[PDB]
Protein backbone atom coordinates (compact mmCIF):
# COMPACT_ATOMS: atom_id res chain seq x y z
CA UNK A 1 0.00 0.00 0.00
CA UNK A 2 0.94 3.43 -0.62
CA UNK A 3 -0.64 6.76 0.64
CA UNK A 4 -0.05 9.48 -1.03
CA UNK A 5 -0.44 13.37 0.95
CA UNK A 6 -2.13 16.11 0.35
CA UNK A 7 -4.42 13.03 -1.55
CA UNK A 8 -4.89 11.07 1.26
CA UNK A 9 -6.45 7.69 0.83
CA UNK A 10 -9.69 7.75 2.64
CA UNK A 11 -9.42 6.52 6.54
CA UNK A 12 -11.59 3.82 6.11
CA UNK A 13 -14.74 2.87 4.44
CA UNK A 14 -17.23 5.08 6.09
CA UNK A 15 -20.73 5.23 7.74
CA UNK A 16 -22.82 5.76 4.73
CA UNK A 17 -22.27 1.95 3.63
CA UNK A 18 -25.73 0.36 2.22
CA UNK A 19 -26.75 -2.99 4.19
CA UNK A 20 -28.60 -4.59 1.72
CA UNK A 21 -29.88 -7.94 2.95
CA UNK A 22 -30.21 -9.54 6.89
CA UNK A 23 -29.83 -12.92 5.03
CA UNK A 24 -27.30 -14.15 6.51
CA UNK A 25 -28.65 -17.29 8.06
CA UNK A 26 -27.80 -20.30 7.63
CA UNK A 27 -31.10 -22.86 9.07
CA UNK A 28 -29.64 -25.39 11.10
CA UNK A 29 -30.45 -29.04 9.39
CA UNK A 30 -32.14 -31.60 11.51
CA UNK A 31 -32.13 -35.01 9.90
CA UNK A 32 -33.03 -38.76 10.57
CA UNK A 33 -31.11 -41.08 8.04
CA UNK A 34 -32.11 -44.92 8.11
CA UNK A 35 -30.32 -47.22 5.12
CA UNK A 36 -32.56 -50.46 6.46
CA UNK A 37 -32.65 -52.95 3.47
CA UNK A 38 -32.40 -56.68 4.39
CA UNK A 39 -29.24 -57.86 3.60
CA UNK A 40 -28.59 -61.46 1.86
CA UNK A 41 -25.01 -63.00 2.66
CA UNK A 42 -23.82 -63.84 -0.34
CA UNK A 43 -23.11 -62.49 -3.93
CA UNK A 44 -22.24 -64.26 -6.72
CA UNK A 45 -18.82 -64.28 -8.97
CA UNK A 46 -16.99 -65.82 -11.94
CA UNK A 47 -14.66 -66.37 -10.02
CA UNK A 48 -12.67 -64.96 -6.62
CA UNK A 49 -10.34 -66.66 -4.70
CA UNK A 50 -8.32 -69.14 -7.45
CA UNK A 51 -4.69 -68.68 -8.38
CA UNK A 52 -4.94 -70.82 -11.77
CA UNK A 53 -2.19 -72.52 -13.63
CA UNK A 54 -0.07 -71.13 -15.82
CA UNK A 55 1.26 -74.39 -16.97
CA UNK A 56 1.49 -77.58 -15.44
CA UNK A 57 4.40 -79.82 -14.83
CA UNK A 58 3.65 -82.95 -16.72
CA UNK A 59 1.75 -86.05 -14.64
CA UNK A 60 1.44 -89.54 -14.37
CA UNK A 61 0.30 -92.95 -13.01
CA UNK A 62 2.26 -96.31 -13.43
CA UNK A 63 2.56 -99.57 -13.99
CA UNK A 64 4.45 -102.86 -14.80
CA UNK A 65 4.17 -106.43 -14.85
CA UNK A 66 4.93 -109.06 -16.14
CA UNK A 67 7.69 -112.28 -15.75
CA UNK A 68 11.21 -114.11 -16.23
CA UNK A 69 10.97 -115.60 -19.47
CA UNK A 70 14.02 -116.20 -22.20
CA UNK A 71 15.30 -118.22 -25.40
CA UNK A 72 19.16 -118.12 -25.21
CA UNK A 73 22.38 -119.02 -27.47
CA UNK A 74 25.67 -119.32 -25.99
CA UNK A 75 29.15 -119.36 -27.13
CA UNK A 76 30.94 -122.20 -27.97
CA UNK A 77 33.49 -123.89 -25.83
CA UNK A 78 37.33 -123.08 -26.57
CA UNK A 79 40.94 -124.20 -25.81
CA UNK A 80 42.15 -122.64 -22.74
CA UNK A 81 45.24 -120.86 -23.13
CA UNK A 82 47.09 -120.62 -19.81
CA UNK A 83 46.88 -120.99 -16.49
CA UNK B 1 -16.65 -51.96 3.15
CA UNK B 2 -18.99 -48.80 2.18
CA UNK B 3 -19.24 -45.39 1.76
CA UNK B 4 -21.87 -44.38 3.98
CA UNK B 5 -22.15 -40.49 3.48
CA UNK B 6 -22.16 -41.88 -0.55
CA UNK B 7 -25.41 -43.88 -0.11
CA UNK B 8 -27.37 -41.69 2.11
CA UNK B 9 -27.11 -38.45 -0.12
CA UNK B 10 -29.68 -38.39 -2.05
CA UNK B 11 -28.70 -37.23 -5.89
CA UNK B 12 -31.90 -35.90 -7.83
CA UNK B 13 -33.41 -33.88 -10.50
CA UNK B 14 -36.66 -32.09 -10.66
CA UNK B 15 -38.08 -29.65 -12.60
CA UNK B 16 -40.89 -27.01 -11.91
CA UNK B 17 -42.88 -23.91 -13.92
CA UNK B 18 -42.67 -20.22 -12.46
CA UNK B 19 -45.13 -17.89 -14.00
CA UNK B 20 -45.47 -13.92 -13.22
CA UNK B 21 -42.72 -12.43 -15.48
CA UNK B 22 -43.44 -8.81 -16.50
CA UNK B 23 -41.02 -6.60 -19.39
CA UNK B 24 -37.75 -5.12 -17.19
CA UNK B 25 -38.48 -5.94 -14.06
CA UNK B 26 -36.58 -8.76 -12.18
CA UNK B 27 -38.28 -12.09 -12.16
CA UNK B 28 -36.65 -14.09 -9.63
CA UNK B 29 -36.79 -17.85 -8.31
CA UNK B 30 -35.52 -18.37 -5.11
CA UNK B 31 -33.40 -21.41 -4.69
CA UNK B 32 -35.27 -23.87 -2.37
CA UNK B 33 -32.96 -23.77 0.24
CA UNK B 34 -31.05 -27.13 2.34
CA UNK B 35 -30.41 -28.31 -1.29
CA UNK B 36 -27.07 -28.30 -2.47
CA UNK B 37 -27.98 -26.96 -6.36
CA UNK B 38 -25.07 -28.41 -8.68
CA UNK B 39 -26.79 -26.95 -11.82
CA UNK B 40 -30.18 -25.12 -12.72
CA UNK B 41 -31.92 -24.86 -16.17
CA UNK B 42 -34.17 -22.37 -16.96
CA UNK B 43 -36.23 -22.24 -20.22
CA UNK B 44 -38.02 -19.25 -21.15
CA UNK B 45 -41.46 -20.59 -22.46
CA UNK B 46 -42.71 -17.70 -23.82
CA UNK B 47 -46.34 -18.28 -24.28
CA UNK B 48 -44.97 -20.57 -27.10
CA UNK B 49 -42.78 -19.13 -28.53
CA UNK B 50 -39.21 -19.89 -28.29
Amino acid sequence: ALINPQFPYAGPVPIPGPAPTETMPLLNYRVEGRIAGIQQARQFMPFLQGPHRAVAEQTYHAIGTGIQMGQTFNQPLINTQEG
Amino acid sequence: ILPLIDLSTLYNLENSAQAGLTPNVDFVVQYANLYRYLSTIAVFDNGGSF
